[PDB]
């Protein structure tokens, strides 16, 4: 039993034309020898962005300014503490009533989060974009960490019965963290030159959602959802909240900053354009056509139909609202399928994308042009580029030079039959259901830096 | 008053293209104008033809019988 | 024109969309092209476990 | 806390080691990404028209690659499953359940081949698909790929007859399977349809008959018998619709003119499958298989597959799965891989000693793959640092290699499962039989010239 | 009974393609409109005898045990295909001049389930037909053929016209997406039409 | 298109036997257009010069 003393020689003796073509040669880069090259000298540390307007509170908008005196900005996140919720026997639903946090507490309690330079809407996003991005480009291994960061950890979404009932647990008052997806946070090679931008006032505007629609009040028997009231829970509703915006800054060498000071810089960034939501009634017609009016070189399109029967429940893209289940847990009814049956792209009566199935967008496109595949119903994608997550530009067409296109979506028979009521107890569709189609587009842009200022060049 | 059914297009895909002569790749591989279709309807069906492959095979063979004895002697056995 | 099946006749409409942004991002004489991978030779070696 | 106060002491802490690592007049600083232009192109899906035969179970059909394009870089096949409903007048009566086999896709697609106008470019089958998907699975897409191929707990969950408590009927939802080809492995490798007008690129797909696509289990004794048309309502749909789609990409006129009329060379990966070797542990425990491969092999995947029942597939364990509580398929207790040790021999020269099965099971995938299998079996060996890398790594060509043999030692569990006598629901009530399967993944070189393509080295 | 206009039905989205490019495509609505608007009188009886509606295939037949036990006859039927070359003799496809394109015709038939009308005798209701309802089941396979007429010409011009650029004018079809209308809720409906080339006629029906 | 009262009343059911509109009726609008085009034959192939 030879221990690697002649087997290697026997293998190496098998050298022929194919091996000569593949390996060998005077210019072959052998392994086991990695060419090391020097990098820049720098350091990084976190700071807290200084609040510039208002006081944080649910249902209002507050702005925080980017701190100065730094050298680069490449990371930002928002942390906030949630209140402690305790039900009471004096609620309207009585004994048959449960209170729980909505699914995806983060990506909720926030809408139209924007980043602005002086006076211009540089970037903006909201719940639909956050959900689509975190479902399509989620790095595996970090999924559990992201869930523990945002919610859906069986500690917030588990229904809690009234105080007099057997289940008297209170929702813990633990804090939560949400990273801010931005063009300087996408890649380490893209960062804000704070030192090179002294004449711009960089602001981040966050608009929190009302606490009334962030709490789901579920009937234990009939599975009905009603808005919450102050008298239902102890301590009322804490409208005020403590929210803090943290950032990561990086200091570089004096030679580096002097070399990069006083020069013209070109940056390619990513933005978001959200089409207005379209109300869909499958009872009238099974086909819904929505026009798209986009501006720049669109790279990806994410669309889905959201069940919008109640404002309390969020990120519910299936055709039936969730109901309470045995063991004081939330479960999806057996009739929970994506309402979309098929989709089609039309360029002024020119079918570029044929009428293929919904499962195509659901599975095949993410399998080829994304780093992940969604684990929830809905979230249909069409990407013009080879890699959605890559910051380097790939194949993409601009809609500015292109006359308005349209998306055609076909509702499923399950959707059209769940639109009408009549469902029995704990069926989700006991009440009539309403749906809204939402479409989000991701595109490319160019940002120019000179003379201590930033702006979009004429291109 | 007379008819034959051989062909009507002359020498655009020249019949003797498989030999060694000047090439004509600048026309039938690219459409002349935008919207023009691709020119492969009957020409497809003759794979791995042209004398280039045969000459390459002959060049690759040449002296394999006498050159196979050493081969990896300069690469493996110390 | 036709809807159910058109082939690649609709691949020219989106290709014709050119502007200053497209000329800045894509195009050029030095623009690298995908679908064409460059291969470089590596060293000749072998490996196997040993006690 | 102070915002930026300790950000300068770290920079001031500069020494000889820091000067050796960082610094320099040619340092490539971060936060500055160099952007380079890329070629203008567009892509779109397209149906691939079929040219030979019709889509039916047990037969084969050939689908031609669509012409009038510029590049082909993808391929997938969609198929709609029929409706299955058990009838009370079946052979087993009340003691019978019907379910789809585990990994419904990768099954009913065997000998799937790509050919180039006169020659077999490559081919693959069920064992290759299973091994490749277990050893090269990108996590995050694992659940999605499983959903596309089946394994939804709705088709693989056994259902009793209509007269029992479980009246569930298997739904008819279409499934999609990607086709692993050399032009689909990497974006940089694509088929130049515009450059190749003298060839007809064809994909031949042969389906498996529906008799062994369905598992007809007994609830009590856990035995499998072949299905029949009278067993289920409606009948056995021999023919079924199936479509092939692929992505076609267009290129700019200047780029196509530049690339038209040139000589190109590409590196591609194909596979070869040794004939299956039936193994009987009832007489001897050591099994030797000769390997006769052609080109520079990169990896060798070897498994021992239970072949007692043709209805059940992808069963590399020593015991067949059985129906359990909750009307669900389950795996019995003594379900272990038959292989206990393996070795390689190069003309009476033991290259690899009698290594344990756990070596190939865990250690080799841990170091030279992108994933580790989650099912028992699936043993691999690799001559290259990265199996999934398209760029070539260390390997060896078996053509110049003298005769090579692989030796496998069985296990006591395998030799006791081969003989019958197991009690009810043990999974080995009937005697079991096993087949050794060995497959190889290698390299090759293709040449593009004179409006045609071929293999120069052959 | 068989549905009215058995032909012009079971043939939808029939297309003619050059190489792999969709050149023309029509469907049942266009067929009905064209044959009802540009019908040469005198051949109307022949058309209504050759495309079905022969007053025999469309007559309802009761069950076997009822008064009407007649069975719908199995007679072959023919449907001409309206194409740009078939519109006029002067427009003909130069097959001898186009050897590098695969001229092909794609025809999608329709399931026999929705080709047969299963009418209620008294209440006049319609329900889908099933295999067990009729004798012999439903044969998914069927024998259908396509015939085309060719023309041969002498060498005096068949080779002379080759090698020259020829421009021909053809007539195509553009179909707007179908819109569902509910007169109970709305009294008027607006449809946005988008077309490409020089339109000639517009046929709209509900 | 402005609909007719006959269609409005036929959409609702309630008709007696053999009245045609005994069951509720649903209608769909279809619009078809006919257009000219130019097809060019050159070098043994055809294409649309305008597209």
């Amino acid at each position: 039993t030879g221990a690697g003393v002649t087997s290697g020689f026997i293998d190496l003796a098998t050298y022929d034309n194919l091996d000569r073509a593949l390996y060998g040669g005077k210019d072959a880069t052998t392994y086991f020898i990695k060419e090391h090259y020097p990098v820049g000298w720098f350091t990084k540390l976190p700071t807290m962005a200084t609040r510039v307007s208002g006081n944080p509170a649910f249902g209002q908008e507050f702005s925080v300014g980017v701190p100065r005196s730094g050298d680069y900005v490449l990371n930002a996140w928002l942390t906030l503490k949630t209140p402690e919720i305790k039900l009471l026997e004096t609620n309207r639903l009585g004994a048959n009533g449960t209170v729980r946090w909505t699914k995806n507490l983060m990506h909720n309690a926030v809408e139209h989060a924007s980043l602005t330079f002086n006076d211009i809407c540089a970037q903006q996003f909201n719940t639909a974009y956050l959900d689509a991005w975190t479902q399509f480009n989620m790095c595996e291994g970090k999924r559990i960490g992201y869930d523990n960061m945002i919610g859906n950890t069986s500690d917030m979404t588990n229904p809690t019965p009234a105080q007099g009932q057997d289940g008297a647990r209170t929702l813990p008052s633990k804090n939560l963290v949400l990273p801010l997806p931005f063009f300087f946070s996408r890649d380490c090679g893209l960062a804000l030159p704070t030192v090179v931008l002294p004449y711009n006032e960089i602001r981040i505007n966050i608009k929190l959602r009302s606490l009334q629609e962030l709490l789901v009040f579920q009937n234990k028997d009939t599975g009905n959802v009603i808005p919450i009231s102050a008298t239902d829970i102890a301590g009322g509703l804490a409208d005020t909240v403590e929210a803090y915006v943290y950032m990561t800054v990086g200091l570089v060498s004096n030679v580096e900053r002097c070399a990069m000071a006083g020069t013209v810089r070109d940056m390619v960034v990513e933005q978001m354009q959200a089409a207005p939501t379209h109300i869909v009634n499958p009872q009238n017609t099974n086909n819904v056509h929505v026009d798209m009016r986009f501006s720049h070189a669109v790279k990806a399109l994410f669309f889905m139909v959201q069940n919008v029967t109640y404002k309390s429940v969020g990120s519910n893209y299936t055709c039936v609202t969730p109901v309470n289940g045995p063991g004081n847990t939330v479960m999806e009814p057996a009739m929970s399928v994506d309402p979309i049956k098929s989709a089609s792209l039309t360029y002024e009566n020119t079918t570029r994308l044929a009428n293929m199935g919904v499962e195509y967008y659901s599975l095949v496109q993410p399998w080829y042009f994304s780093a992940s595949i969604p684990v929830y119903t809905g979230y249909h994608m069409y990407s013009y580029a080879l890699n959605v997550g890559s910051v380097h530009p790939s194949g993409s067409t601009n809609y500015g030079r292109l006359t308005n296109a349209s998306i055609t979506v076909t509702m499923s028979p399950e959707s059209v039959v769940a639109a009408a009521g009549g469902g029995n107890n704990n069926s989700g569709y006991n009440e009539p259901q309403r749906f809204a189609l939402v479409v989000i587009a991701v595109n490319h842009n160019v940002i120019r830096i000179m003379n201590g200022s930033m702006g979009f060049p004429i291109l | 008053h007379v008819r034959d059914s051989h062909h009507v297009i002359y020498k655009r895909p020249p019949v003797n293209e498989y030999c060694a002569e000047t090439r004509e790749d600048n026309s039938l591989y690219v459409p002349e104008y935008c919207g023009q279709n691709w020119k492969n309807g009957v020409l497809s069906g003759m794979g791995t033809h042209h004398d280039a492959y045969r000459n390459l095979a002959v060049n690759m063979m040449t002296l394999r019988r006498e050159s196979a004895v050493s081969a990896g002697w300069a690469h493996s056995y110390l | 024109t036709c809807t159910t099946g058109a082939g690649v006749t609709s691949g020219f409409i989106d290709l014709a969309t050119y502007d200053n942004l497209d000329r800045a991002l894509y195009g050029g004489k030095d623009a690298t092209t995908y679908f064409i991978k460059e291969h470089y030779p590596v060293g000749w070696f072998t490996k196997l476990p040993t006690m």
